[PDB]
DNA sequence: AATTCCCCCCCTTCGGTGCTTTGCACCGAAGGGGGGG
């Protein structure tokens, strides 16, 4: 029925009126369910007939539920959503099975007709007017207004969530030894009681919900494992994702690649070693969604590896508060990292990847710090605490990096694990000039109008070399001058530059960059033994 | 009830809540349950479109959790400033005091009801572990702690409370900023605690910094007997940069030795003219720069640099190259194995000094990645205020602040 | 050419901002996708 709970007062934005949109034509197959649906709701008082006193209207349509036999009735409330007051969303995230604990007895409940059981504010009801078009044509359609929360209105989710929280609070107050995960109308109820007492308490909860007009049909009530909860299969002592199907097509379009990348990202939370960079590299520079993209050799190999990974079945375990959280990080190459969070070895609580490229130039240590930060945030969200990290970086390397770096950086309590490839810095800049080396005073300029410039060096021995540069910039010319100095020098060099930009780039010790010139400079810097780079004002 | 209104044309805070650890969430839940039982806060719904972040801190040697609300956006949008809120912007005698004690008087704010039309702007959300339930929304019914208008409305009551004490002790300067009371006296180091205890008893009935040990750090120059080309190049660059701060830096006869390509390692004998010039330049560098004065209209900017080995340098200024204050914060021990904790302590110390000296918290240019700070700064924060900060992503040059 | 809403995530793109060498680096919002109800 309709909940006796109090309505939430809703108002339009100041100076705005209700929508007056016209209903678009609908197929005859659609206008057999809406008429069937609207007849039913009108019987239960969820919608009310209106006359000519209401000048508002809004298009309605219908889609198919996951049942594939019922129809979900939706209203295109975009115009009303524009003029509706702002709400604050109370859903701050998504529950994860890895944050669940071992419970002897588990049940899952779904509220039937969730939104249509919560009343709508009386003064806001007139703005939800809609028309059900007549079959074929003629005989103008019946006009209704919503007495309950409509589907498609931007205020419905928050209002329903608050109403459900208010309904559940009296039950949870008097039953503190029972865990209730509440997501919209989906309720996961877990307890350590025996099955008989658990079923008695579930019946009590169902009666309490029915007292507030929230019905829980037996069709959507699960009592035996595995439980289909929030996209996962929950067993007594393990959890899995519901089966993930990857397309097996021969010709790939942009939309297909996007769907595959999204599905692989979803599957990466429990399947270890998922790589997606090569596939996602095909999505840049392409405009049309239906444009066919030939699969590159690198993308095909990564797709084959991912298909290999998904072949075997993997499972995750439940959280144990009495044990310790350990997050192990592995390098995957080309700025890709994987991580496994577990409490016991070879029993993963969850898995994940980090492959975000931040900054034009960066090294492995910065990316490892970013991955640690992401894992820390995710662990705080899920379990409420930071794990102990197993990183493939030596303690001396981290000590040198964080003591010589100009930024305040930190990694929480961690220990070194010897799993190659190891994280290291590929070169170091001397803090003092090298005695007996050769000194290259490098210069580089470029006029801003003609976009031509010069870049060269002079050494104390008496060698000079200038190379004109076309379609360059002053920063590019300075970088090119440093590159010339690195190229023409020996195994030890003392480079003196007038560029703060080039020095600031080089001092960060990057090993990958978005600029090819910086990449060549890095390759040259790796070869040398001692390099001293100094700044001098022009 | 004192009506409060936002600054004309402003909307209200709509800041999202960041995730919290389990202990912080448990402490917040207990504290907010007690507060709602006592009527200080009330549960609200989603029809309130405003939100501000909340978290919990354990104050220095307290073993008791305290709820802190980040009212920075609400503070920047509130007009309640006709009431200076400080009783005259700033006692200019607090900085020249032997000892200053900071006391927490924010609980006294929990007895003054807040204006009904303004309560909706004080809404906050408590999250849940593993998103088990939707976050619980509350709004304040009394004057909140951390809002700049709370001292502005309790100001009359605060002055009434302290009159029996201030009149009896005319040699003690009392300043109020947010929930903090700064008590500065020039008495003996023990008599100061005696007076502080008397003031605490007086406050209870009615319902330690050392600013004289604060010294600026002037820009210095290296002292060497034999000078190489590299040393002169590093010194010329330092003097050229310092010429922007101290007009009158010559550095013209020192650049003559830097003519012609030359080895960075070999030594250069300084000429008598170069030596004189360097001595004069050092003489100019040991005197404080004149022509710089604090402007109450403009805001304060604090820059922090990491010098390594547990050393940080900071400059508080209103205009570039005109530093109102320069200083160094050092806490090494065994490097403390934590840069974020050191930076947080430095920020708190600099903010306390700024409040004592000018009565305003500065805007910080933190030398840290944003994500690290937002992840870890709440674990070491111990102050009831939160200054505005921005994050730099550009590395400084060869640091001249040492 | 089917048209809806809210939430979290990833990956790419484009415009805004700041310091400076008016280019270059960084960041946030919006587009696509995945998942949930
Ligand atoms: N596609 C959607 N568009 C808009 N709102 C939706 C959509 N899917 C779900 N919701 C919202 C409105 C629903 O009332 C609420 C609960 O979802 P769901 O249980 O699938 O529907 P329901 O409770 O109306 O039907 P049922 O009787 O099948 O349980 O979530
Ligand atoms: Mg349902």
């Amino acid at each position: 029925p309709i909940s006796p709970i109090e309505t939430v007062p809703v108002k339009l934005k100041p100076g705005m009126d209700g929508p007056k949109v016209k209903q678009w034509p609908l197929t005859e197959e659609k206008i057999k369910a809406l008429v069937e649906i609207c007849t039913e709701m009108e019987k239960e008082g969820k919608i009310s007939k209106i006359g000519p006193e209401n000048p508002y209207n809004t298009p309605v349509f219908a889609i198919k539920k996951k049942d594939s036999t019922k129809w979900r009735k939706l209203v295109d409330f975009r115009e009303l959503n524009k003029r509706t007051q702002d709400f604050w969303e109370v859903q701050l995230g998504i529950p994860h099975p890895a944050g669940l604990k071992k419970k002897k007895s588990v049940t899952v409940l779904d509220v039937g007709d969730a939104y249509f059981s919560v009343p709508l504010d009386e003064d806001f009801r007139k703005y939800t007017a809609f028309t059900i078009p007549s079959i074929n044509n003629e005989t103008p359609g019946i006009r209704y207004q919503y007495n309950v929360l409509p589907q498609g209105w931007k205020g419905s989710p928050a209002i329903f969530q608050s109403s459900m929280t208010k309904i559940l609070e009296p039950f949870k107050k008097q039953n503190p030894d029972i865990v209730i995960y509440q997501y919209m109308d989906d309720l996961y109820v877990g307890s350590d009681l025996e099955i008989g007492q658990h079923r008695t308490k579930i019946e009590e909860l169902r009666q309490h919900l029915l007292r507030w007009g929230l019905t829980t049909p037996d069709k959507k009530h699960q009592k035996e494992p595995p439980f289909l909860w929030m996209g996962y299969e929950l067993h007594p002592d393990k959890w899995t994702v519901q089966p993930i199907v990857l397309p097996e097509k021969d010709s790939w379009t942009v939309n297909d690649i996007q769907k595959l990348v999204g599905k692989l990202n979803w599957a990466s939370q429990i399947y270890p070693g998922i790589k997606v960079r090569q596939l996602s590299k095909l999505l840049r520079g392409t405009k049309a969604l239906t444009e066919v993209i030939p699969l590159t050799e690198e993308a095909e190999l990564e797709l084959a590896e991912n298909r290999e990974i998904l072949k075997e079945p993997v499972h995750g375990v439940y959280y144990d508060p009495s044990k310790d959280l350990i997050a192990e990080i592995q390098k995957q190459g080309q700025g890709q990292w994987t991580y496994q969070i577990y409490q016991e070895p070879f029993k993963n609580l969850k898995t994940g990847k980090y492959a975000r490229m931040r900054g034009a130039h960066t090294n492995d240590v910065k990316q490892l710090t970013e991955a640690v930060q992401k894992i820390t945030t995710e662990s705080i969200v899920i379990w409420g605490k930071t794990p102990k990290f197993k990183l493939p970086i030596q303690k001396e390397t981290w000590e040198t990096w964080w003591t010589e770096y100009w930024q305040a950086t930190w990694i929480p309590e961690w220990e070194f694990v010897n799993t190659p490839p190891l994280v290291k810095l590929w070169y170091q800049l001397e803090k003092e000039p090298i005695v007996g080396a050769e000194t290259f005073y490098v210069d580089g300029a470029a006029n801003r109008e003609t976009k031509l410039g010069k870049a060269g060096y002079v050494t104390n021995k008496g060698r000079q070399k200038v190379v004109p540069l076309t379609n360059t910039t002053n920063q590019k010319t300075e970088l090119q001058a440093i590159y010339l100095a690195l190229q023409d020098s020996g195994l030890e060099v003392n480079i003196v530059t007038n560029s703060q930009y080039a020095l600031g780039i080089i001092q960060a010790q990057p090993d990958k960059s978005e600029s090819e010139l910086v990449n060549q400079i890095i390759e040259q810097l790796i070869k040398k033994e001692k390099v001293y780079l100094a700044w001098v004002p022009a | 009830t004192v009506p409060v209104k936002l600054k004309p044309g402003m909307d209200g805070p709509k800041v999202k809540q960041w995730p919290l650890t389990e202990e912080k969430i448990k402490a917040l839940v207990e504290i907010c349950t007690e507060m709602e039982k006592e009527g200080k806060i009330s549960k609200i719904g989603p029809e309130n479109p405003y939100n501000t972040p909340v978290f919990a801190i354990k104050k220095k040697d307290s073993t008791k959790w305290r709820k802190l609300v980040d009212f920075r956006e609400l503070n920047k949008r509130t007009q309640d400033f006709w009431e200076v809120q400080l009783g005259i912007p700033h006692p200019a005698g607090l900085k020249k005091k032997k000892s200053v004690t900071v006391l927490d008087v924010g609980d006294a704010y929990f007895s003054v009801p807040l204006d009904e039309d303004f309560r909706k702007y004080t809404a906050f959300t408590i999250p849940s572990i593993n998103n088990e339930t939707p976050g619980i929304r509350y709004q304040y019914n009394v004057l909140p702690q951390g809002w700049k208008g709370s001292p502005a409305i309790f100001q009359s009551s605060m002055t009434k409370i302290l009159e029996p004490f201030k009149k009896q002790n005319p040699d003690i300067v009392i300043y109020q900023y947010m929930d903090d009371l700064y008590v500065g006296s020039d008495l003996e180091i023990g008599q100061h605690r005696t007076k502080i205890e008397e003031l605490r008893q007086h406050l209870l009935r009615w319902g330690e910094l050392h600013p004289d040990k604060w010294t600026v750090q002037p820009i210095v120059l290296p002292e060497k007997d034999s000078w190489t080309v590299n040393d002169i190049q590093k010194l010329v660059g330092k003097l050229n940069w310092a010429s922007q701060i101290y007009p009158g830096i010559k550095v013209r006869q020192l650049c003559k030795l830097l003519r012609g390509t030359k080895a960075l390692t070999e030594v250069i004998p300084l000429t008598e003219e170069a030596e004189l010039e360097l001595a004069e330049n050092r003489e100019i560098l040991k005197e404080p720069v004149h022509g710089v004065y604090y402007d109450p209209s403009k805001d304060l900017i604090a820059e922090i640099q990491k010098q390594g080995q547990g050393q940080w340098t900071y400059q508080i200024y209103q205009e570039p190259f005109k530093n109102l204050k320069t200083g160094k914060y050092a806490r090494m021990r065994g490097a403390h194995t934590n840069d974020v904790k050191q930076l947080t302590e430095a920020v708190q110390k600099i903010t306390t000094e700024s409040i004592v000296i000018w009565g305003k918290t500065p805007k910080f240019k933190l030398p840290i990645q944003k994500e690290t700070w937002e992840t870890w700064w709440t674990e070491y924060w111990q102050a009831t205020w939160i200054p505005e900060w921005e994050f730099v992503n550009t590395p400084p040059l060869v640091k001249l602040w040492y």
